[PDB]
């Protein structure tokens, strides 16, 4: 395993923000995640395309539809990145 | 600021703090000597690069005063603040709490344990189960922590026993057997099962850094071989179950009649080889092993001793400790989950008011709560630093604070005062990192706060906040009964010695120092080795003086066994109103009931009478007709009503009762025979002739005269002293143990069992001794038996001293130990010459 | 004697003059009562004497 | 070795010192600050060390990891998974230094 998936592992816990290929912003605490990329969260702001603001308490994306993941900005005095 | 080299970031763990999930508050205890410092020595090595063990003496990371140094055990629980990783490899902020294991500080553990949210019970593979263990899972379960226990020193299995692969396993399993069923006794909740099945139990080595549970070493073989769910291999590595090789299954049959266990097939005999390979055959096949095993040494690496090369040896191959990671995240809560069992048990006035809801979401602004438990001294000795943990809020560097005592309530507002505080600081062992500001969940050194603190504080805000009421002081484990008194040498150096008389009382959390009314200044304690430290530290650090200490002796309490044998009147002084008594005993076993809050006041008078005629079996009008108990809020002593309503006034009666039981508070303390509390009497009123006007039924009639009342009742009905008795066990070989027989024999003592330790040659012996005959009993038993047997000594409960208090037809002379029925009488009268009252008291003196 | 000469440490213990070729049992007992009386005497007896004539 | 006279007070009054067990002199060694005035150059003791329970081989055709009669006996007698799930390791999959 490399180094990328170790800093997913470490932002457990935390506030992150994922983009899918369905173009939707989900922000939130991240709970669990695996060496993919599936990604259980909760507490979730959500923006559609045509921006519309939800609310969704449970969401498990599947790692496979994920364009990218934004992280907490602390996480550049993590062990793995220095 | 300068700081020793550290495998993370500092601003790592600055960052780290603000999260609350991410944060574990620990504590580590057990037994003493069963290898708790030399496992905090393990993590400190883990997380530092540039310390390391000398290779013939410990390290002893986090024992930092000298005394601890020169006797070898601890003293002073010690805090330490850490990152370390998972098996997964997120990283983790342990604050992990090193307390001494000796009986005799158990205070220290209690101090401890206020201010974290999970318990690690460190456990002796080879001794076993003893006595401060057994009292700690008693004491940590009734203080609402989670338990988990970790077995150090795994390696006396293999090295000296020189035990068989499935004995070993038999003798573990025996141990935690054991673990259960003291924890099933105590606790009414049923999820408290402890097993390695569920992550609950560590395997451990502190010497050669050695530790695992079942899913540490599954990973093990996942980086070894690959390919395997290490989550679902771990779970049937204990208990019967057997690896078949022809099916490659798990079955619970045996294939062969010489099938192992599951755990002794993959992990018990691997260990047994690796230490053999080590140990006996370092010169031929060692490195065939290191080999086989993917591990390469230096050439320099492999010249070394026995000892350091097996701690190479095994630090290579297990590495980090990351199933003690596992274990304390998996079943011990973070502070932001576990904070409402927290403020429902410590906080006062419960965990449904306003304030309480907002300290149990650990919300890290809002109204600042504090809870600083301890108090720990500089190099110089001459001002103090708080610790306690930030229950609420965020403190700050020069923000000013209010400090409540224990004294404090929203009624009076006079134990209280607002200071400035100076610095703050996060706790590793041999240095402090400094910050500006601690956030809510975390611990929390405090400087410019120590003044007006005695045994614990409140910290709180100025401004705001108009509800906040004081947290609940420490609730000890036991009872120190240990009278030493002190003078100057020098007379005039009376206000040197009052600075340190008040220093000590601050370090120390279950001292007690007072004033005796003859001038003698008594320090209370207790043992030996605990007055011994209270002394050095007195003394050495903040007196720099000479003192004298006097001959120690126990504290003595007062009862009655007969029933009264004429009706106690008295009158008050205004010659109005009279109140007539009888005392009589409690049942056996009662007083016990009270004192550990299976009976309580406040209780809306219903499951209270119902207990009474249930268990003890009284009358509905003896249940329904207590007015209060104790000279403390929960005291072993019951103000009863047997006044008919139809000769009293019930009505009328009810006015003057909250006379009488301040009359009863203020005199079931310091009693009439030699000033000290009274034990398991009911002061029962049959007649009362009440006041009419309002003027006569004041307090300052009644209460002195109620006190009379009491003391008539008390010297009435045959009054008899009482003396503490301590609970001892002796670790000894079963050689000396009729030596033990001998020298108990003369310190008027009985032993009640004597047992052998499975898997041990060992023996126990389990006995109880008077308290007073306790003085130099460990040296005489380490001196008789040639220095083979150890014991300990623990409160335990309090009897009746055999002999008659008020026979003054008994002489005595001087300086001579007296028989059993001279006892009580000596006593009581050296105890009052001692205190400074008259040479006696009579029967019709109130 | 403790109106004029207040002693709240106790200090009249030290500086008592005592015959040391006797047992400790046989000498004089140094209790705080029998201090204050001979202090006291002591005090009743210089305070007859006027300095400029004689000096106990 | 050589040397390296008393009154009477309220503190050392005998009359209550209760007299029970008679003090002698590795009390006031092994606790030098609870039982004796004046300690000036005293230094502290060590305090325990547990007992090391090795034994000895009298015999070397035993086995060398053997149930030794010395050793007391230990009195013989959980969330077990089902047969049925199996798990199933890999062919190449050994314990650890079986040879
Ligand atoms: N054989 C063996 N001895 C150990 C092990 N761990 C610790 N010891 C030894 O036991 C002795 C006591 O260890 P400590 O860690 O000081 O004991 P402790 O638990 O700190 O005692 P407390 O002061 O009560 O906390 C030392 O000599 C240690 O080297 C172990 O894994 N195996
Ligand atoms: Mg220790």
């Amino acid at each position: 395993i490399g180094v990328p998936i170790k800093v997913l592992h470490e932002a457990e816990g935390h506030i992150v923000t994922c983009e899918t290929n369905t173009g939707e912003v989900y922000r939130g605490k991240l709970i669990e995640a695996e060496d993919n990329m599936n990604c259980q969260m909760s507490n979730i702001t959500v923006t559609y395309r045509d921006g519309r603001v939800a609310q969704l308490e449970q969401v498990y994306i599947r790692g496979s539809k994920i364009r990218f993941l934004i992280l907490p900005d602390m996480l550049k005095n993590a062990p793995m990145l220095k | 600021q300068t700081l020793p080299v550290t495998v993370y970031e500092m601003d790592f763990l600055a960052d780290l703090m603000d999260n609350s999930e991410l944060i574990r508050n620990v504590t580590l205890c057990g037994h003493l000597h069963h290898g708790k410092t030399c496992f905090v020595d393990c993590l400190i090595e883990q997380t530092h690069p540039e310390i390391r063990k000398r290779y013939d003496q410990d390290l002893c990371y986090t024992d930092i005063l000298f005394t601890e140094q020169e006797r070898g055990v601890g003293i002073k629980s010690t805090p330490v603040t850490v990152v370390l990783p998972d098996t997964k490899g997120k990283s983790y902020l342990f604050n992990i709490m090193d307390t001494p294991g000796h009986v005799n500080f158990s205070d220290e553990v209690t101090a401890g344990l206020r201010i974290s949210d999970g318990v690690v019970l460190f456990i002796d593979a080879a001794e076993g189960v003893m006595l401060n263990t057994e009292r700690l899972i008693k004491h940590a379960v009734q203080e609402r922590l989670a338990v988990t226990v970790c077995i150090n020193k795994i390696d006396r299995l293999i090295l000296e026993l020189k035990l068989p692969p499935t004995d070993a396993y038999y003798k573990l399993r025996h141990i935690v057997d054991e673990v259960n069923g003291l924890i099933s006794m105590y606790s009414t909740d049923e999820n408290l099962i402890l097993s390695p099945l569920l992550g609950n139990v560590c395997f451990s080595s502190s010497q050669y850094s050695i530790c695992f549970t079942l899913g540490s070493f599954a990973k093990i073989y996942a980086d070894t071989f690959g390919d395997i769910n290490y989550q679902e291999f771990a779970k049937r590595l204990w208990g019967d179950i057997y690896f078949n090789p022809k099916t490659r299954k798990f079955t619970k049959k045996a294939p062969t009649s010489s099938s192992q266990r599951s755990f002794v097939e993959f992990i018990l005999e691997p260990l047994y080889k690796i230490l053999a390979q080590v140990v006996g055959d370092v010169d031929t096949s060692l490195p065939r092993t290191l080999d086989e095993l993917g591990i390469h040494l230096t050439k320099e690496e492999l010249k070394l001793n026995i000892r350091p090369l097996l701690r190479l040896v095994c630090k290579k191959f297990f590495g980090e400790f990351t199933g003690f990671v596992d274990m304390c995240v998996q079943h011990i809560p973070s502070p932001k989950v576990g904070a409402k069992p927290k403020i429902e048990h410590t906080y006062t006035g419960g965990v449904d008011s306003d304030l309480g809801e907002a300290m149990s979401d650990c919300d890290p602004d809002g109204p600042l709560m504090c809870h600083t438990t301890k108090m720990y001294s500089t190099d110089d000795g001459v001002q103090f630093h708080a610790f306690g943990r930030v229950l609420s809020g965020t403190i700050h560097a020069g923000q000013p604070v209010k400090v409540l005592g224990e004294n404090y309530t929203l009624e009076d507002e006079e134990d209280s005062q607002i200071c400035t505080v100076g610095r703050l600081w996060i706790s590793v062992a041999r240095y402090h990192i400094e910050v500006n500001r601690v956030p809510a969940g975390n611990w929390v050194l405090i400087e410019g706060v120590d003044q007006p603190i005695v045994k614990t504080a409140t910290i709180t805000e100025p401004r705001g906040n108009e509800e906040a009421q004081i947290f609940r002081p420490l609730k000890f484990n036991t009872t120190s009964v240990i009278k030493i008194a002190v003078e100057p040498v020098n007379p005039s150096e009376l206000p040197k010695m009052l600075d340190g008389l008040r220093k000590v009382n601050k370090s120390y959390p279950s001292l007690t120092t007072k004033v005796e009314e003859s001038g003698e200044h008594v320090i209370l304690g207790t043992g030996e080795l605990y007055l011994d430290c209270v002394m050095h530290d007195l003394r050495k650090m903040y007196s720099e003086i000479d003192i004298k200490v006097a001959d120690p002796v126990v504290t003595f309490c007062e009862t009655v066994v007969e029933t009264s044998s004429l009706k106690c009147f008295a009158e008050t002084p205004n010659k109005k109103n009279k109140i007539t008594m009888i005392a009589e005993p409690l049942e056996k076993g009662l007083a016990e009931d009270i004192e550990n809050e299976v009976v309580q006041i406040t209780w809306n008078r219903k499951k209270l009478g119902e207990f009474f005629q249930t268990k003890y079996d009284w009358d509905l009008l003896a249940a329904r007709s207590i007015w209060a108990f104790g000279p403390d809020a929960t005291g072993p002593n019951i103000l009863v009503d047997d006044t008919l309503p139809s000769e009293v006034d019930k009505a009328l009666l009810g006015s003057v009762k909250d006379s009488i039981v301040q009359g009863f508070q203020w005199g079931t303390r310091e009693g009439p025979l030699c000033d000290e509390l009274i034990r398991n009497v009911k002061f029962k009123i049959l007649d009362a002739v009440v006041a009419q006007e309002p003027l006569h039924r004041g307090g300052g009639q009644i209460i002195p005269t109620a006190r009379r009342v009491v003391y008539s009742a008390f010297l009435m009905a045959t009054p008899r002293l009482m003396e503490p008795y301590y609970f001892v066990e002796v670790q000894a070989p079963a050689d000396c143990v009729s030596a033990v027989y001998t020298v108990l024999a003369r310190r008027r003592g009985h032993v009640t069992q004597d047992a052998p330790i499975p898997g041990s040659p060992l023996y126990t012996i389990k006995a109880f001794i008077p308290a007073i005959d306790s003085f130099g009993f460990e040296t005489d038993l380490r001196t008789h038996t040639q220095g083979q047997a150890f014991s300990l000594s623990v409160f335990h409960h309090w009897q009746i001293v055999p002999g008659d208090p008020l026979d003054k037809s008994i002489v005595i002379r001087p300086l001579e130990p007296q028989p059993a029925p001279h006892l009580a009488r000596e006593f009581m009268i050296k105890t009052r010459r001692r205190k400074g009252l008259s040479e006696d008291v009579s029967i019709s003196k109130f | 004697y403790l109106t004029e000469h207040p002693d709240p440490n106790n200090e009249n213990i030290v500086g008592y003059n005592n015959k040391k070729c006797w047992p400790r049992d046989a000498r004089m007992r140094l209790m705080k009562h029998d201090v204050n009386l001979g202090r006291a005497v002591f005090w009743d007896i210089k305070n007859r004497l006027p300095r400029s004539v004689t000096t106990v | 070795f050589e040397p390296l006279d008393e009154d009477w007070n309220e503190f050392n009054d005998i009359n209550k010192i209760i007299i029970r067990q008679p003090i002698r002199t590795e009390y006031k060694i092994a606790f030098p600050y609870l039982y004796n005035n004046l300690p000036h150059h005293v230094h502290l003791t060590w305090y325990h060390t547990p007992n090391v329970v090795f034994i000895k081989t009298e015999d070397p055709d035993l086995p060398a990891f053997y149930f030794d009669p010395l050793i007391n006996p230990i009195s013989h007698r959980e969330p077990l998974p089902d047969d049925d799930e199996e798990f199933e390791l890999p062919e190449f999959v050994e314990p650890f230094l079986k040879d």
